[PDB]
This record gives C-alpha cells, sequence and structure tokens, in this order.
C-alpha cells in the first residue's frame, strides 16, 4: 500500500512506478514537419481569426494562477473564439491543471464544439524531494490535459516526470510526442507557447515570445496542393 | 466501530432513508458507457434519479467514472447537491510495478470527489490524489481507497453503493444486487429496516 507508505514517508506512490521500433514513425513525422513558425501576440487583445489556415490540432496552454503556487482565469479562457480557427475535423489538447479546470475545461471543450475523447494525466514524482487550495481533500500531485475532437495507439494516457522546481510552469514535452504520434494533420497551433516550446511542425502563438517569423501567406503555402491532406506521418510528394 | 453490514437490493427501489446519514458515500456504478458489456448497466435517468441526497448532510462522495461517465458522473454529482473538489486516479500496475498497457491505451481509472455542506474534523491532505496498485480482478476498484477514506474520516459511518462482496468493510454498509442477503447490526438501522420492510421484501 503506497498511500499508507506516502502518509509515513512523503514518497508519492508514483515514485515507485518502474520503467516510466516506432522510430520509423518519428522519422516520417520529422520529414513531414513544416519549419517552426511563431508569433508574439497578446491573445486577450488580438483577433485570433488572423490565424490562418484552420488548424488540425490546437494545444492550448493558458497560464492559470494555480501554476504560480498576466494569469488567465477560466472566465478569460472560456471567451476565446477557438471554434473560429479549428478545422471542421480537428483536435484540441487543453491543459486544465488540477482544480476547477477539470470542470471548466470540459465546459470550454463543449462551448467550442468538441467532445472529450481522452483525459491525459501528468503525474508528478517527488523522488528528489520527499501546498493546498482550501477546497482540496487530498494533496494534488498531477495535472490533466483534455483531448477534444470535432467531426468524425502506441501511447498511454499517462505522462510521468519529476515535479519541476517551484514557479517553473513548463508542461512535459512528452505531450508533443503523444500529439504527433496521432498523425492528425500538419496544421498544429500552440496557444500560450513560449520561446522554449517552439518546435518544428508547430505554429506557436503567445504573449512572451521575443521574436516572430509568422506570415499567413507563407504558412498557408506549406499546406497548399499537393500537400493539403497529409497526415504528418507520410513522406512529402516529389517535385 | 461496527463490523461489515450489507443489503442485497435493487438500489433504484430501496427506501435509503432507513439507513441514516453518512460522513462518506462511495459509489462505483455500472454506467451505461454506450459499449456492449458483460454486465447490466443503469440508464442515465436511473443514475440521475438515485436518492443520494438523503444519505448525507455534510461530507464527501467518491464517484468512480469511466468513458462518457466522466461527464455524466459530474452531472449526477451536481444534480445530487455536491461540488467536485478532487479527482483521484488509480494507476493500474502488474506485480513488477509496471503500468498495464480509444486514441490511447488507458493506464488509469478516475474517482471524482464531491463535497456537500460543511464537513468538519476530516483530515484533508494526508493522502495524495494518486493510487498505484495491482489490478487483482476485472471490474474491482483497489482496496487502498478504503484506507485513504479511513484516514480522511476515522471511525465515521460510510455507505458504498454497487459494492460487491469483497468490498464489505468495518464502519461500512454495502448495497448492491450481488451481495448475499441482508446482514445488519446497527440497531437504529435494524429498527428502521423492520418497520419499513416488515416482511423483509425489498
Ligand atoms: C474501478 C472500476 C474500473 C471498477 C468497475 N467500474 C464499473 C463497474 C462495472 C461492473 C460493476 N458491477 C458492480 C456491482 N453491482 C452492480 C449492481 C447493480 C446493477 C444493476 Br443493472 C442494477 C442494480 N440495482 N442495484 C444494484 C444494481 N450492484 N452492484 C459495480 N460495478 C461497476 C468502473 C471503475
Amino acid at each position: 500500500d503506497y498511500c499508507q507508505h506516502f502518509v509515513d514517508t512523503g514518497h508519492r506512490p508514483q515514485n515507485f512506478i518502474r520503467d516510466v521500433l516506432i522510430r520509423l514513425k518519428d522519422e516520417l513525422i520529422a520529414k513531414s514537419n513544416t519549419p517552426p513558425m511563431y508569433l508574439q501576440a497578446d491573445i486577450e487583445a488580438f483577433d485570433i481569426r488572423e490565424l490562418t489556415p484552420k488548424f488540425d490540432v490546437i494545444l492550448l496552454e493558458p497560464p492559470l494562477e494555480e501554476y504560480y503556487r498576466k494569469c488567465w482565469t477560466w472566465d478569460d479562457i472560456m471567451k476565446l473564439e477557438i471554434d473560429e480557427i479549428a478545422a471542421p475535423r480537428s483536435f484540441i489538447f487543453l491543459w486544465c491543471g488540477s482544480g476547477e479546470g477539470l470542470d471548466l475545461g470540459r465546459v470550454c471543450l463543449r462551448k467550442w464544439g468538441y467532445r472529450r475523447c481522452e483525459d491525459i494525466c501528468w503525474i508528478k514524482t517527488n523522488k528528489n524531494n520527499p501546498t493546498l487550495d482550501p477546497k482540496a481533500v487530498f494533496q494534488r500531485t498531477k495535472e490533466h490535459c483534455l483531448m477534444g475532437i470535432k467531426g468524425t495507439n502506441v501511447d498511454i494516457d499517462l505522462i510521468i516526470t519529476e515535479e519541476p522546481e517551484i514557479g517553473n510552469i513548463e508542461k512535459p514535452v512528452e505531450i508533443f510526442h503523444i500529439i504527433e504520434h496521432f498523425c492528425l494533420g500538419r496544421r498544429r497551433l500552440h496557444l500560450f507557447g513560449r520561446d522554449s516550446t517552439i518546435r518544428p511542425g508547430w505554429l506557436t502563438v503567445g504573449p512572451t515570445l521575443t521574436n516572430s517569423n509568422y506570415n499567413a501567406e507563407t504558412y498557408a503555402s506549406y499546406f497548399s496542393a499537393p500537400n493539403s491532406y497529409l497526415t504528418g506521418c507520410t513522406e512529402e510528394i516529389e517535385r | 466501530l461496527f463490523p461489515p453490514q450489507w443489503i442485497c437490493c435493487d438500489i433504484r427501489y430501496l427506501d435509503v432513508s432507513i439507513l441514516g446519514k453518512f460522513a462518506v458515500v462511495m459509489a462505483d456504478p455500472p454506467w451505461d458507457i454506450h459499449m456492449e458489456l458483460p454486465y447490466g448497466t443503469l440508464t442515465d435517468d436511473e443514475m440521475r434519479r438515485l436518492n443520494i441526497p438523503v444519505l448525507q448532510d455534510d461530507g464527501f462522495l467518491f464517484l468512480w467514472v469511466t468513458g462518457r461517465a466522466m461527464e455524466l458522473g459530474r452531472e449526477c454529482l451536481n444534480l445530487w447537491g455536491y461540488e467536485r473538489v478532487d479527482e483521484i486516479i488509480w494507476v493500474k500496475t502488474n506485480q513488477l510495478q509496471r503500468i498495464i498497457r480509444h486514441w490511447l491505451n488507458h493506464g488509469k481509472e478516475h474517482c471524482l470527489v464531491g463535497v456537500k455542506g460543511n464537513p468538519q474534523g476530516f483530515n484533508q491532505g494526508l493522502d495524495c490524489d494518486v493510487i498505484v496498485a495491482e489490478v487483482r480482478s476485472t471490474s474491482h476498484k483497489p482496496d487502498e481507497i478504503y484506507g485513504m477514506i479511513e484516514r480522511l474520516s476515522p471511525g465515521t459511518r460510510k455507505i458504498e453503493l454497487f459494492g460487491r462482496p469483497h468490498n464489505v468493510q468495518p464502519n461500512w454498509i454495502t448495497l448492491g444486487n450481488q451481495l448475499d442477503g441482508i446482514h445488519l447490526l446497527d440497531p437504529d438501522v435494524v429498527a428502521r429496516f423492520k418497520q419499513r420492510y416488515p416482511d423483509g421484501i425489498i
């Protein structure tokens, strides 16, 4: 009993999980990926309809006050017009934290027109270090990333990593691996990304980016024929 | 600190008011998850209509959810007069402490935690919201949840809905339709049972 154990020692049960050829896919994903594109934009004060074309995949990482033991509330997040930039068949991965986000993020998913089809849990170990919202019953040692779909399996719905140092806000990069392994389409948007999250195959838009290279026309050009429908897991077509 | 008690019954039809008030309610319902399943399920409506609000004035509800029940269980939890304040996940392991393998293989089961009214003298924040434990059967929750609930609310009276025989525990009354008859020892409950059901016919 690791619950019992944790009560005696401060070693989280998840500390004890041991062992926490698909390189072929990883290579296709790598060859398929667009150049990284990125835009500094104050998302509050910015018409997201300027983000074209419509995305196959949106990774939405709004900075919750809860991450800090400008923050966005669920009030601010729920007013984003995500349904205006999402392709009719598309995916959303929303980082919802560990609190009221588990409810309000579901409302957001349904407001934008998605149904939740997975719940990915980021389980934080404290092996190098064996805090409480007033409503909490238990110590919170995990965060949820909700997967939503609108329209029409190498990986598991768990990511296990060590808790990051205090006021380090980053989500595990493994989330990108899980999303890329799904081969959903090459138009991938990360909202509230940072310099540190910029990645081939993604458009990163956020307030703290120090530089921009985004151009709607150049970005559209990567997905025009013959390339419109590529999954992200198949070779580019010859020329 | 009563020994195990239980009532084989159909929880849709039992008059649950005979049972009194509980510091902790736990439910592991066979939700209609819109897949063919070995076992019988309750419809969305029978789940919403369950007379959960009579079972507590102040305290916690533990609600096991899978699939579309992550959304339906949240509905039910709010319809019943609870706010969701925590969510436990059970990480399923084998004997070697390895995770047991849809867009995604499911490594975990979810238990929602609801609060009603003003719970006092609970030990909040003793345990964390992650359980790591072996799957010993299909369709069994892990026994560690009883420990976490005991440390949270020591020696209070608790009720489990849709519990199976292995789930009978001291300080708990277990309801479900796979239990073996009626075994009741709390004389308050015994008296209100005999009065409501003079012929023992639920
Ligand atoms: C940890 C988990 C993986 C464990 C299994 N979870 C689903 C689940 C599956 C099967 C199951 N059987 C029971 C027992 N059971 C079922 C009834 C019962 C069934 C009906 Br049709 C009408 C009833 N009226 N009154 C009691 C009734 N009573 N007891 C709980 N169950 C819960 C999901 C989470």
